[PDB]
RNA sequence: UACCUGGUUGAUCCUGCCAGUAGCAUAUGCUUGUCUCAAAGAUUAAGCCAUGCAUGUCUAAGUACGCACGGCCGGUACAGUGAAACUGCGAAUGGCUCAUUAAAUCAGUUAUGGUUCCUUUGGUCGCUCGCCACUUGGAUAACUGUGGUAAUUCUAGA
RNA sequence: GGUGACCACGGGUGACGGGGAAUCAGGGUUCGAUUCCGGAGAGGGAGCCUGAGAAACGGCUACCACAUCCAAGGAAGGCAGCA
RNA sequence: AAUGAGUCCACUUUAAAUCCUUUAACGAGGAUCCAUUGGAGGGCAAGUCUGGUGCCAGCAGCCGCGGUAAUUCCAGCUCCAA
RNA sequence: CGUCGCUACUACCGAUUGGAUGGUUUAGUGAGGCCCUCGGAUCGGCCCCGCCGGGGUGCCCUGGCGGAGCGCUG
RNA sequence: GUCUCCGUAGUGUAGCGGUUAUCACGUUCGCCUAACACGCGAAAGGUCCUCGGUUCGAAACCGGGCGGAAACACCA
C-alpha cells in the first residue's frame, strides 16, 4: 500500500480554507484535525490529505448549522515531496467528504494534491487535474 | 447462423462468481485489453485487488464498495458453438429473490463450488447456498447443469487429485436427491483469478483427463469449460404458444423511452405489434427490437431481449411482469390459482392461514393459504386423503391460493416455465408448487 | 498532431487556422476554425518524422534510390509540351503530345491522348 | 329573438347582490353506427435530448490522360459514357417558436433631391493615339505511394 | 438646453404587433402563441470570416450552464426543423 | 317488401397505396345488427308511485330535503330534455 | 352586545445587522475577435557568372553542374 | 439498488425477556329532551407494520420483508 509521509501542516484549528467542491458551500472552517492526539497549547494542524471537522460559514444555509467531515485538498504552505520538490498551491482548499470517505459533492474545481489523491481514492475519482 | 440461450452460474458467496464469469468473458472476446486495465488500475487503488474481473458484471457502487455480490448482471460473450449470454447470481440469502429473478431467465446452471479448505464445507450446511440454488433451479424448470470446482490454487497442496474425487463424491451424493444426473451434469475443476481449464488444457494440474456426458441427446467429452458450454443440449423452443414475456427489468434511457427487456418464452416478438401487461393492464405498441447492444427485427425464444414500447413512463411498468401478444390470449389477473405445493422442509405444521413467499417466474409476493384440499403423496397424482387440517414435511398437496398483493400467474400445461414457482418461509425452502388451474377476472 | 513550419516551439499550441495555410481545410467558403497543431521544432516527443535527403549520397539506399517510377501523366498545356521537348514554333505539336498506353486482361490494346490546351 | 326566473319579509313595494339561463374554448367524465372537412406539446419548461432525415447542384456550350465503361478504324490532341475533384452558384429562402419588446415592433401614409443592391431584363464593350497576340507564366486538385493518432467530414511529406 | 397632469419618467403585463376571432338591436366587452404580412430568436450573452445580401448558429471563435468519447495525451456539441 | 352497418370480387383512385363514389356475391324480426348523457319540489319539462335509510348516509349551482309514511337521499317502474 | 375560556382558519407586527430565488448595475480582473504599429519561420524573381559554353563571328544566341551576388528584392 | 430512522386500541400513544396498559378522546351506550342542548353511568376496543431466528418462553434480544420520511447512486 504505502502510508502517507509527514509534510507542513500550515492549517490550524480556526483556518477557514475555500470549498472546492459543488456542494452548494463556500468555504470550511476548520474546528479540529482527526486522528490528532495532541500537545499543551499546540493547535491541532492538518496538511493536504488530512481529515478534518469543518463548519461552512457562509454558503448553502442548510449546511451552515453543522459539523462535517472533510479533507484538505490544498494549501498555501509549501511542503517537502521526498523528492526534493517544495511544492505549494494558490489557495487552501477542502472537499465536503464522510466518514468512510466519498465526498458529498460530485465535481471538484482546480488541482489536488498528489498525496490527498493517493491516500482518498474517491477524491482522486472527481479530480479535474492532478498536482 | 447462431442460436440464443441463457446461463446461470450459481454457488457459494466469495467462491468467485463475478470473477470467474468476467475472466471467461475476457477469453471470449468481451472487452479490450486497456479497459480492463483501467478496471485494476481502480482495484488496485481503492484496495479490491483480487475482485478485478468481478468488476466486470459487479457494476453498481454498492457492490463495487463493500465486494459483495448484489444485481443480477448480463454481458455478451461468443463462443466456439453458439451465443450465449450469462446470469450471474448474487449468492446471498438477503438476495435469494434477486437470485431466483436471475435464475428463472437461464435455460442452463454452473453449479461453481469451491476446492479450498473451509469454503467447501461452509457452502454444505443448513446455513450453506449450494442446496439452495441447485434445489430453486430444479424447482423452477432448470433439466441440465454443469458443477464447477474452483479455486485449487487456495487449496493446500494446490491442483489435488483426492480433493478433486472427494468433491464429485460429495457433489453426486445429495444431487441424486436434488434430481441432476451426474453422467449427464459435467464436472470440471477450474480456476478464474489463474485462468486454468477454462479456454485451454491446463498443466499444473495434469491429473485431470477429462469430464464425459451420457445423455439420450448426445454424448460430449472435453477438456476445457468452453468445451463443456457449448456442448449443452438445445432446449426445444414451443414457438407455436402465445407469447410470454417475464419481464427482468425496466430501464428509461434517455431519447428511447421505457424499454423493458425481458425472456421471450413462447411467440415471437417483432417490431410494430401492440403488446399488454398483465399486471398493470395498459396497452402499447412495440416500436423495435434489440438484443445486447443489436438489433432484431424477430425475437425468438429463450432471448435478453430489449423492445422500446410507446407512451408507458418507468414507475408505471416495474419489475416482474408478464407481458404477451395483444391479439393472441393475453395474460390476465389471477384472483386464485389451484397449485400443488410439495412439503420438503418444514418444522411447523402448515395449515391454513400461515403466509409464505410465493415466487411465480421472476418477481415476488408473499401469498396466503385459504383451504387444503387434498393430499397426494410424492409422486404421479396419486390421491390419498381429502381436506388434511395441517401440512407436514414430507409430503406434496394441492392447494387453492388466495394471494393478497395482486399478481399473474399461469398454469405448467400451457407455458411449462410460467408453471414453475417455488414456495419459501421461515428464510428456507419450505414447498415446491406447480401450477395447474388458474382463474381468471 | 501534425506539426507546421514557423510555430517556432517544441510542444502542442492551438491556431486558428485560415484557408490554404496548413493542417487544415475549410468546410465552407470562409470558414475558419481553431485546431491544435504540434510546434516546428522536432525534439523526441515525436511519433514520425518526415525527412528528404536533398543531395545524392555515394551509393544506393536498397529500395529507395532505385526502380524509379516515372511520373503519371505528361504536361497538358501546349506550351508545357513546348517547354518539354525543345518546340521552337508549331513543329508536329499533335505528335509530341505523350500517347499513354494502357491495357488489361479483357481489354483490346489501345492508346490514350489527352486534350491539349492553349 | 332588443327576453328574464328563484332567494332578505308575517306579508308588500324597492335597492342590491347571489344563484339560475344561453354561446365559444380548454381540460375532463360517459357513450359512440356512417360519411365529408379538419385543430392538435402555445398556456407550466424559449426545459433537456439518444437516433435517422431535413441543402445540394452539370449544359452541346468551364477544367477528364480514373479504365470505371467504351466506338477505335490502326496511326489519331481531344469519339463518346462518366466516377472523383478543381471552379461557379445556393446554403441569408424555407420550416419552428413567441422568450425579449409598451411610440419599441407593428398598421395606414409619405420620403430617400440622404443610400446600397446578387440575379432577371434593357443599354455600353474598335470612343483611349499608347522577338507570344496564331494565345504568356507558375502552382494546386482529383491520382500513385509512405504514414501518425483510439478517435473526427483530422491530416503531413513525396 | 430637451420632456412633462394633453400623465413625462418609472413599474407591471399571464404583451410579439396587425390582418383577424368570440358575443351579437344599436353602443360595446373580451380574445388574438396559431398556417397571411412584418419583427425577434436559435441554451445564455459576446466577437467575427465568406459573401450582393448574416452579427448566420442544420457557419466559426471565446466565456458561461449543461453535456458525448477516452487508451486520460485529447477530441465533438446545440431538434423554439420533420419524427 | 326495401335498405344499409358490416364480409368481400373487380374497377376506380393513387408516385404507389388508403378512403369515398360505382359494382359482383353474402349480409335483418327481440330486424339481440340493443343510443346514450343528465333529470322528474321550484326556477325548469317530467311522479303528491313502490321499497329501503332515518338530521345517519347522502342530495342540493341557489332556496332547501332528510331526526321512522322522504314529491328532493339509494334503488325499481314510469315519464322529461337533447 | 362586548370581554374572558376552548377548538380551527386567515392575514398582521416582530429580534433574528433572517433566508432563498430572479433582474439591473458600480468597481476590479478580464478570454476572444477586429484594427493599427512591429515582427520575419519560410517560399520565390534579378544581380546568374567558378565555368565548361559560344554566333552574328577574348568580342557568348545559350543549352546544365556549380559555387554563390553572400547584394537588390516580392 | 445501498444506507438511516419511524410504524404498537380508530386516533394521543407508555411500554418491562415473565403484565398490549392507562389516559384525552372518537364511538356505542342506559340516561333525559317532540328533537335537541346539558348533566348522571359503563364499557368495548392491541398479530406491538408484518414475518421469522435467539431464548425456558422476546412486540421489544437479533434478523428479514412491507408502508412512510430523509438522503446517496442508478444512462441499451
Ligand atoms: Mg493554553
Ligand atoms: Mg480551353
Ligand atoms: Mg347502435
Ligand atoms: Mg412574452
Ligand atoms: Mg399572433
Ligand atoms: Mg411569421
Ligand atoms: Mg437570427
Ligand atoms: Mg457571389
Ligand atoms: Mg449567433
Ligand atoms: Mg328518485
Amino acid at each position: 500500500s504505502g502510508a502517507k509521509f509527514r509534510i507542513s501542516l500550515g492549517l490550524p484549528v480556526g483556518a477557514v480554507i475555500n470549498c472546492a467542491d459543488n456542494t452548494g458551500a463556500k468555504n470550511l472552517y476548520i474546528i479540529s484535525v482527526k486522528g490528532i492526539k495532541g500537545r499543551l497549547n499546540r493547535l491541532p494542524a492538518a496538511g493536504v490529505g488530512d481529515m478534518v471537522m469543518a463548519t461552512v460559514k457562509k454558503g448553502k444555509p442548510e449546511l451552515r448549522k453543522k459539523v462535517h467531515p472533510a479533507v484538505v485538498i490544498r494549501q498555501r504552505k509549501s511542503y517537502r515531496r521526498k523528492d526534493g520538490v517544495f511544492l505549494y498551491f494558490e489557495d487552501n482548499a477542502g472537499v465536503i467528504v464522510n466518514n468512510k470517505g466519498e465526498m458529498k459533492g460530485s465535481a471538484i474545481t482546480g488541482p489536488v494534491a498528489k498525496e490527498c489523491a493517493d491516500l482518498w481514492p474517491r477524491i482522486a475519482s472527481n479530480a479535474g487535474s492532478i498536482a | 447462423e447462431k442460436t440464443h440461450i441463457n446461463i446461470v452460474v450459481i454457488g457459494h458467496v466469495d467462491s468467485g462468481k463475478s470473477t470467474t464469469t468476467g475472466h471467461l468473458i475476457y477469453k471470449c472476446g468481451g472487452i479490450d485489453k486497456r479497459t480492463i486495465e483501467k478496471f485494476e488500475k481502480e482495484a488496485a487503488e481503492m484496495g479490491k485487488g483480487s475482485f478485478k474481473y468481478a468488476w466486470v458484471l459487479d457494476k453498481l457502487k454498492a457492490e463495487r464498495e463493500r465486494g459483495i455480490t448484489i444485481d443480477i448482471s448480463l454481458w455478451k460473450f461468443e463462443t466456439s458453438k453458439y451465443y450465449v449470454t450469462i446470469i450471474d447470481a448474487p449468492g446471498h440469502r438477503d438476495f435469494i429473490k434477486n437470485m431466483i429473478t436471475g435464475t428463472s431467465q437461464a435455460d442452463c446452471a454452473v453449479l461453481i463450488v469451491a476446492a479450498g479448505v473451509g469454503e467447501f464445507e461452509a457452502g454444505i450446511s443448513k446455513n450453506g447456498q449450494t442446496r439452495e440454488h441447485a434445489l430453486l433451479a430444479y424447482t423452477l424448470g432448470v433439466k441440465q447443469l454443469i458443477v464447477g470446482v474452483n479455486k485449487m490454487d487456495s487449496t493446500e497442496p494446490p491442483y489435488s487429485q483426492k480433493r478433486y474425487e472427494e468433491i464429485v463424491k460429495e457433489v453426486s451424493t445429495y444431487i441424486k436427491k436434488i434430481g441432476y444426473n451426474p453422467d449427464t451434469v459435467a464436472f470440471v475443476p477450474i480456476s478464474g483469478w489463474n485462468g486454468d481449464n477454462m479456454l485451454e488444457p491446463s498443466a499444473n494440474m495434469p491429473w485431470f483427463k477429462g469430464w464425459k456426458v451420457t445423455r439420450k441427446d448426445g454424448n460430449a467429452s472435453g477438456t476445457t469449460l468452453l468445451e463443456a458450454l457449448d456442448c449443452i443440449l438445445p432446449p426445444t423452443r414451443p414457438t407455436d404458444k402465445p407469447l410470454r414475456l417475464p419481464l427482468q427489468d425496466v430501464y428509461k434511457i434517455g431519447g428511447i423511452g421505457t424499454v423493458p427487456v425481458g425472456r421471450v418464452e413462447t411467440g415471437v416478438l417483432k417490431p410494430g405489434m401492440v403488446v399488454t401487461f398483465a399486471p398493470v393492464n395498459v396497452t402499447t405498441e412495440v416500436k423495435s427490437v434489440e438484443m445486447h447492444h443489436e438489433a432484431l427485427s424477430e425475437a425468438l425464444p429463450g432471448d435478453n431481449v430489449g423492445f422500446n414500447v410507446k407512451n408507458v413512463s418507468v414507475k408505471d411498468v416495474r419489475r416482474g411482469n408478464v407481458a404477451g401478444d395483444s391479439k393472441n390470449d393475453p395474460p390476465m389477473e389471477a384472483a386464485g390459482f389451484t397449485a400443488q405445493v410439495i412439503i420438503l422442509n418444514h418444522p411447523g405444521q402448515i395449515s391454513a392461514g400461515y403466509a409464505p413467499v410465493l415466487d411465480c417466474h421472476t418477481a415476488h409476493i408473499a401469498c396466503k393459504f385459504a383451504e387444503l384440499k387434498e393430499k397426494i403423496d410424492r409422486r404421479s397424482g396419486k390421491k390419498l386423503e381429502d381436506g388434511p387440517k395441517f401440512l407436514k414435511s414430507g409430503d406434496a398437496a394441492i392447494v387453492d391460493m388466495v394471494p393478497g398483493k395482486p399478481m399473474c400467474v399461469e398454469s405448467f400445461s400451457d407455458y411449462p416455465p410460467l408453471g414453475r414457482f417455488a414456495v419459501r418461509d421461515m428464510r428456507q425452502t419450505v414447498a415446491v408448487g406447480v401450477i395447474k388451474a388458474v382463474d381468471k377476472k | 498532431f501534425p506539426m507546421k513550419q514557423g510555430v517556432l516551439t517544441h510542444g502542442r499550441v492551438r491556431l486558428l487556422l485560415s484557408k490554404g495555410h496548413s493542417c487544415y481545410r475549410p468546410r465552407r467558403t470562409g470558414e475558419r476554425k481553431r485546431k491544435s497543431v504540434r510546434g516546428c521544432i522536432v525534439d523526441a516527443n515525436l511519433s514520425v518524422l518526415n525527412l528528404v535527403i536533398v543531395k545524392k549520397g555515394e551509393k544506393d539506399i536498397p529500395g529507395l534510390t532505385d526502380t524509379t517510377v516515372p511520373r503519371r501523366l505528361g504536361p497538358k498545356r501546349a506550351s508545357r509540351i513546348r517547354k518539354l521537348f525543345n518546340l521552337s514554333k508549331e513543329d508536329d505539336v499533335r505528335q509530341y503530345v505523350v500517347r499513354k498506353p494502357l491495357n488489361k486482361e479483357g481489354k483490346k490494346p489501345r492508346t490514350k491522348a489527352p486534350k491539349i490546351q492553349r
